[PDB]
């Protein structure tokens, strides 16, 4: 039994071993209680404003659309403390952990952004933080590992399975099954077993609420579409949530196309996978014919995961949101274009969203359209990646 | 009662709740009980509530009934409990110490004399379990003459007249057993009562945090500690480890 609906249509659920169910039920109860608690909301709002820097800018990008009928705004989650939108929800989850009387935080990370976000929230709020990270990701992300340690977190490499993000995800769940009385599991995206897809949406929904107020102030109407990249789904659902009931507003999620959908080297399960059960949820996933979970690929580690949150699968199934993909090359071109034309270095994750907005403009340059791209993060962290590709390419 | 005033001022400055364990003195023997109490303090108890074994503990449920039986099996007497209280105070000069007493043990050799002994050994409060506010006059009066806070229970079935009496008559803290809870807590503050500690079935960290969120100054674990003693009689070392871990967790939950 639960207080809230664990499903979005057929997607979602609580597919965990029995021993984890009390943990999920306790968290769901604390969340429902927190959401009715003005003091909790005020605490969360205070941290978002005074510590993380909200509200974030909405920037009109003139150079990049010049000579077309597209008006492009960027929601500047790249200006949030920590350099990505992840900070919003880690602060909320850290507050929930404290509401439950917990003293410890467990988190998974692939790209290492979520590990850093978890660590910084733990440092601020006096929680003891431990982070799981696939050994392959550890080796790839030495800067992030060092940041996590500076902020006083423990980083635990994971060598099971494929030694990457899904394996870190499994290990976090393994630890929590033993530790939940004292430790909160700070899941890093809008996926996993209920109640996490619902909590993370609600702790990211200020992105879309601000965007709506800002676009109304600046343009006197709603956007024609809001565009966000989809790795597990948190930034995109945070941008989309407040627009779901504005039926004229398009909701476009961009999955990573990798080397191209046809190569099989991508991370686009919503459009190119099939429904399965993994990570506590029924959701689209990249899988072998016989139902093993596949390895995903993207240039951007932040998008590199073989599944996606269940609310996105649901919004797609009913035709409320549309999902597309952008390849590594398309993302890299958008990254370069934004640096040169607007003086903003975007995350390679966010570059996928921008690339699709650029495609919308370029394909139909005389179409009048008012677009918002969620610029989920900044791309200082990507300059080595980008340097190395450009060099190889000649 | 001044140790309580100092404690609550310190906690208020840290935006923190109090966590207060109960144990029966001398359970399961004097030596082990002293070690238990030292463990509770080192693990972060803010104050203690200590019971003196009585033949007929009317206010007490099965856990504390059994603790009383263990202490009696070890030959524990009130005189021995007062010896223990002196040792505890000697080691720990600032922690508030409350006793949970039955009326006959306070009345036995004279009510004034009992409170004078409390003052001499350094006890800070006394809750007499079978004395309601209506019968409380000589107990409260003797308590205040001896710088002892008289602790009253505010039960779930409390009416407005009772809230006002408990607010007027009590010092140190109000022992809340819970009219809606928010109402009880609000009214106690409105009536300038001693700060409220929620004592109704407090056995998990989340209950400590919820108590503070509700407006209470902290929480009392009336039997959970005793349950740990009971569960681990055969292994004193493991008993201490489990106590330390539990108190640790409960106190962590009280922190801002
Ligand atoms: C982590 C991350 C993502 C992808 O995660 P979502 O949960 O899909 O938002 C996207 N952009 C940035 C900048 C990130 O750090
Ligand atoms: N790999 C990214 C994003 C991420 C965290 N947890 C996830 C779970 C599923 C999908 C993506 C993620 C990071 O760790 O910063
Ligand atoms: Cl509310
Ligand atoms: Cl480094
Ligand atoms: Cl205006
Ligand atoms: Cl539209
Ligand atoms: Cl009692
Ligand atoms: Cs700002
Ligand atoms: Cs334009
Ligand atoms: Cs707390
Ligand atoms: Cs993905
Ligand atoms: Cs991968
Ligand atoms: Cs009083």
């Amino acid at each position: 039994t639960t207080l809230l609906n664990p499903y979005f249509g057929e997607f979602g659920g609580m597919y965990v071993p029995q021993i984890l169910m009390p943990a999920l039920n306790q968290l769901e109860e604390a969340f429902v209680s927190a959401q009715k608690d003005p003091e909790f909301q005020a605490q969360f709002a205070d941290l978002l404003k005074n510590y993380a820097g909200r509200p974030t800018a909405l920037t009109k990008c003139q150079n990049i659309t010049a000579g077309t009928r597209t008006t492009l705004y960027l929601k500047r989650e790249d200006l949030l403390h920590g350099g990505a939108h992840k900070t919003n929800q880690v602060l909320g989850q850290a507050l929930l952990a404290k509401r439950m009387g917990k003293s410890e935080i467990i988190a998974e990370t692939g790209a290492g952004q979520h590990g850093v976000a978890s660590a910084l929230a733990s440092a601020l709020l006096g929680l003891k933080c431990r982070i799981y990270m696939g050994a392959k990701d550890v080796e790839r992300q030495s800067p992030n590992v060092f940041r996590m340690r500076l902020m006083g977190a423990e980083v635990i490499p994971v060598h099971s399975g494929s030694a990457t993000l899904k394996d870190a995800c499994n290990e976090a769940l393994r630890d929590w099954s033993g530790s939940y009385e004292t430790a909160h599991y700070m899941l890093g995206t809008a996926a996993g077993p209920h109640p996490y897809p619902t909590i993370v949406r609600e702790f990211q929904r200020m992105i879309g609420e601000e965007t709506k107020a800002q676009i109304l102030d600046k343009e006197g109407r709603l956007p024609d579409a809001v565009i966000a990249c989809v790795g597990g789904g948190s930034n995109a659902i945070g941008m989309f949530a407040d627009f779901i009931n504005d039926t004229s507003v398009g909701l476009i999620g961009v999955e990573p196309g990798g080397h191209g959908i046809e190569t099989g080297e991508h991370g686009a399960p919503l459009k190119h996978g099939r429904v399965g059960i993994y990570f506590g949820m029924k959701a689209p996933m990249m899988q072998t014919a016989d139902g093993q979970i596949e390895e995903s690929y993207s240039i951007s580690a932040g998008l590199d995961f073989p599944s996606v949150g269940p609310q996105h699968a649901y919004l797609n199934s009913i035709g409320r949101a549309d999902y597309v993909s952008i390849t590594d090359d398309e993302a890299l071109e958008a990254f370069k274009t934004l640096c040169r034309h607007e003086g903003i270095i975007p995350a390679l994750e966010s570059s996928h969203a921008l690339a699709h907005a650029l495609k919308m403009m370029r394909e139909q340059p005389e179409k009048e359209q008012l677009l918002v791209v969620n610029l989920s993060g900044r791309g200082d962290k990507d300059i080595f990646t980008v340097h190395d590709i450009l060099k190889a390419r000649g | 009662m001044e140790r309580y005033e100092n404690l609550f001022a310190q906690l208020n400055d840290r935006r923190e709740g109090a966590f207060v364990p109960f144990v029966t003195l001398g359970d399961p023997g004097i030596e082990q009980s002293l070690k238990i109490i030292d463990t509770l303090i080192d693990a972060g108890a803010d104050a203690l509530e200590l019971g003196v074994p009585f033949s007929d503990p009317l206010a007490d449920g099965p856990t504390i009934q059994n603790a009383n039986l263990r202490a009696f099996a070890a030959g524990v007497t009130p005189a021995q409990c007062f010896e223990m209280l002196a040792l505890i105070r000697e080691k720990h000069p600032t922690i508030p110490i409350g006793l949970l007493m039955y009326a006959n043990l306070v009345f036995n050799n004279g009510i004034d004399a009992f409170y004078a002994r409390c003052e001499q050994v350094g006890v800070d409060s006394v809750l007499v379990a079978d004395v309601p506010v209506e019968e409380s006059a000589p107990f409260r009066q003797a308590a205040l003459r001896h710088n002892i806070a008289p602790i009253f229970i505010c039960p779930p079935n409390a009416d407005d007249d009772l809230l006002r009496q408990v607010a007027s008559y009590g010092r140190g803290y109000t022992y809340l057993l819970s009219l809606p809870l928010h109402h009880l807590i609000e009214k106690l503050k409105e009536y300038h009562a001693a700060p409220a500690l929620q004592g109704f079935g407090i056995s998990s960290p989340e209950q400590v945090s919820a108590a503070v969120r509700a407006g209470a100054a902290g929480a009392i674990s009336g039997s959970a500690i005793v349950k740990i003693i009971e569960k681990n009689l055969a292994s004193p070392k493991q008993m201490l480890a489990e106590l330390r871990s539990f108190v640790s967790a409960m106190k962590a939950a009280s922190r801002a």
